């Protein structure tokens, strides 16, 4: 459930 | 200019600022999708729609919102792209590479007709706002606020063409007709990135093989 | 507006005013391939334009300029669409033909907007008539000659806007914006009807197999 | 394109 985005979009 | 000032949008993109070419560009590609996360988060009220809003926007996007960067990035430079590694890549090198009919399409619609015009990166900024507020995406659970939110960017960006440019009363919708061709580019570009990815005769880093996996 | 008149893009609108699912849109299509000609040649300079970039427009748009019109056609009728053959196609005979995704983006994308917005036939007529004069088109003998006639039509279309809808300030922009959605259905749209003549279990007309065929 | 220009044409 594509991880890197979701672990940059919060800081 | 109340909700959404163009001086916002402007300091993001000014926050944001920087042997096989298909290697290059794509090596670049996935260098700049974490950047171009941090420029998202930098656009007014883009934060605080929910987290899985937010992906949907950027996953449908990516693809224009790089497109237009490295583009406008290229205004510059005579036959070619100034990628965000800083290689330099010529219309022949593309070519040779296999790609020149997609490289020459961002060039003669996208490079030549923002330098043609002097687009600004305040206008720059204001259309990849646009592009990013797509209430066309499928999955957004509020697409109205989207909606809502893209006619604030777009009254902001007339405003400011009326205010920066009164000479030229038809350079607003000169802006916003670029972006059919755009979102051209954009899908054709997609097409390319799956074959690359299909065949694997190319190396993808882990960013970029994330935005080319399933939703 | 004395040399692109919204009246006169109008009359061409006025002018043209028209078992298997798959089948019967096929069928629609072809018939609404040589009443688009007649089309064209009614906006004001086209016929003016030399013979073979005539040609490349016409080619180039087709696909969005047809699907523009039947989904403007459309917004009385409530879950579908009505072809130009009389016959209404819903949204369930399409999706039990396999054609579900893209019939629901042309609802959603198009249909929707243009009756929530309450599209008027002069604005549908001028964002058809914005489309045919594309410059971007490969091949064509002067861009400038019909890039200038883009300018002339919505020059003409946000006076329209601004006379004949005062109170809707962002409503000539918002009608620009439907345009990355009909060049992204486009392409879809296309891409179907190649594989309906791949396959060929699916009778397909001679002038919609001209327009099919490699440049 | 035989069609077109025919249709063009007249
Ligand atoms: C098929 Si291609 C080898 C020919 Si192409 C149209 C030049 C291109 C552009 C992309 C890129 C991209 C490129 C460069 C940057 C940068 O700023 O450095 C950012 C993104 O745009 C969409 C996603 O990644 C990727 C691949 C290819
Ligand atoms: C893949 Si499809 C079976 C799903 Si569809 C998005 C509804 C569609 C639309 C087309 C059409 C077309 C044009 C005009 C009419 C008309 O009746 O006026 C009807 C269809 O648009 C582009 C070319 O031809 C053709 C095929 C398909």
């Amino acid at each position: 459930k594509h991880k890197i985005l979701h672990r940059l979009l919060q800081d | 200019n109340e909700d959404m000032p163009v001086e916002r949008i402007l300091e993001a993109e000014l926050a944001v600022e920087p042997n096989d070419p298909v290697t290059n560009i794509c090596q670049a590609a996935d260098k700049q999708l974490f950047t171009l996360v941090e420029w998202a988060k930098r656009i007014p009220h883009f934060s605080e729609l929910p987290l899985d809003d937010q992906v949907i926007l950027l996953r449908a996007g990516w693809n224009e919102l790089l497109i237009a960067s490295f583009s406008h990035r290229s205004i510059a430079v005579k036959d070619g792209i100034l990628l965000a590694t800083g290689l330099h890549v010529h219309r022949n090198s593309a070519h040779s590479a296999g790609v020149g009919a997609i490289f020459d399409r961002v060039l003669t619609e996208l490079v030549s007709k923002m330098r043609d015009m002097q687009m600004d990166k305040t206008e720059l900024g204001c259309l990849r706002a646009i592009v990013l507020f797509n209430p066309d995406s499928k999955g957004l659970s509020n697409p109205a606020e989207v909606e809502a939110l893209r006619e604030k960017v777009y009254a902001s960006l007339e405003a400011y063409c009326k205010h920066k440019y009164p000479e030229q009363p038809g350079r607003f919708a000169k802006l916003l007709l670029r972006l059919p061709a755009l979102r051209s580019i954009g899908l054709k570009c997609l097409e390319h990135l799956f074959f690359f990815k299909l065949i694997g005769d190319t190396p993808i880093d882990t960013f970029l093989m994330e935005m080319l996996e399933a939703p």
